[PDB]
């Protein structure tokens, strides 16, 4: 179903690119969310977009550093993460919500409790220095 | 008729991401206000979706409440209506179902903070 | 709209149009939706504020003293007058209500919606 | 002041006419409600009218038997009580709400906990049976 990858260990200031591919359904008709789970803290919606490529939400902690983009030719969604910080260390999840959608609002699907239809397996992102 | 809390009414909601159109609603105002006030408070019901993905939503089965589709009550989509807008009463929600509505209302209006 | 909408904020909001005993027009409102919804949802839940009366006569009314909250007049919060607004209707933020006043708002809200089970 | 009158003792099936008169001010723009209080029982709005006389309310237990009407010329609101029953035995109060008024709904001012501006000393109504 929803396969994600791209995580790793990076030093502060580095960049990564997470990928989220779907097998068996078309992501272009779905709301897509990127969530991160830090140890001991609530799930945080970091970047979400409705099935329309024109209603994007970004968390204020990642505004200007993270970029979400859909590749309808590869049935894949990406989270480009630049200027990474140690506070970005978490397990990152992508998630897809099948239509019909109640709201054309990226922010609505980025709230912590939203139960998406499909979830990725998660990938660890670690940003640290000696 | 009498208007009771938990009744499912067909109401003319237009004009209004606010939900609009002659749509089903559930009475959520207390029964004293439902008797003496010129207005009632209602929550929107939608048939676009069929599952409650956040705890402020409550599902209702069409096989149980004489309904068109499997619908979802949106306890974050609540509005006060003049009683003249209430057209036809369809059914009412059981005490079991209204307890979920009450809980969803507690979350939606942030009455859960201590 | 606003940038940080928080529960208890008093906004100038556009309510036009309404019909019947519903409260409409550009008027002050109080945000009563939980702060998670105020952040992520495209809409907010508000209770209407009127200046036509300034004393609360039924259990679902809460007064606002203008000598405390910077309004035109002493006003009344109408917890029987609730509606969900698209965030674009919120014009200007006037102020916000204190914790002690929102306690009264919460009580009237529980009475209004029959949350006494 | 607000002064009620017209109470007394009647047998089942009898009739009474209560008066609610104001002195020093006018009732024409006021909302007026009739409330009754029985020993051991709670308070119920019997009949209420808004400042306009299009919207009138009657409690279910008095519909078809009681009639409210304001006599502006006499600055008085009457409650005509027909087909009186033993369950009507109570102390009857009238209350007046000065403008501004929020709603033009008689039922709104008959709700059990409305805080009226003015009220009267009540009049005893006994029916036995």
């Amino acid at each position: 179903q929803l396969q994600e990858s791209g995580g790793g260990l990076v030093q502060p200031g580095g960049s990564l690119r997470l990928s989220c591919a779907a097998s068996g359904f078309t992501l272009d008709y779905y709301a897509i969310g990127w969530f991160r789970q830090a140890p001991g803290k609530e799930r945080e919606g970091v970047s979400c977009i409705s099935s329309s490529d024109g209603s994007t939400y970004y968390a204020d902690s990642v505004k200007g550093r993270f970029t979400i983009s859909r590749d309808n030719a590869k049935n894949t969604v990406y989270l480009e993460m630049n200027s990474l910080k140690p506070e970005d260390t978490a397990v990152y999840y992508c998630a897809a919500e099948a239509p019909p959608l109640l709201y054309d609002s990226g922010s609505y699907y980025c709230q912590p409790l939203y139960q998406y239809d499909y979830w990725g397996q998660g990938t660890q992102v670690t940003v640290s220095s000696h | 008729d009498p208007i009771r809390r938990g009744d499912v009414y067909l109401a003319d909601l237009s004009p209004v991401s606010e939900q609009g159109g002659v749509r089903p609603v559930v009475i959520i105002q207390n029964d004293t206000g439902n008797k003496y006030s010129p207005t009632v408070i209602v929550a929107a019901i939608t048939g676009r979706i069929n599952k409650a993905k956040i705890p402020t939503h409550v599902e209702i089965e069409k096989k149980k409440y004489k309904l068109d589709k499997d619908s979802v009550i949106l306890l974050e989509q609540i509005r006060t209506l003049d009683k003249k807008r209430l057209k036809e009463k369809l059914t009412y929600l059981s005490d079991d179902k209204m307890k979920e509505v009450d809980n969803a209302l507690m979350i939606s209006l942030g009455l859960n903070a201590v």
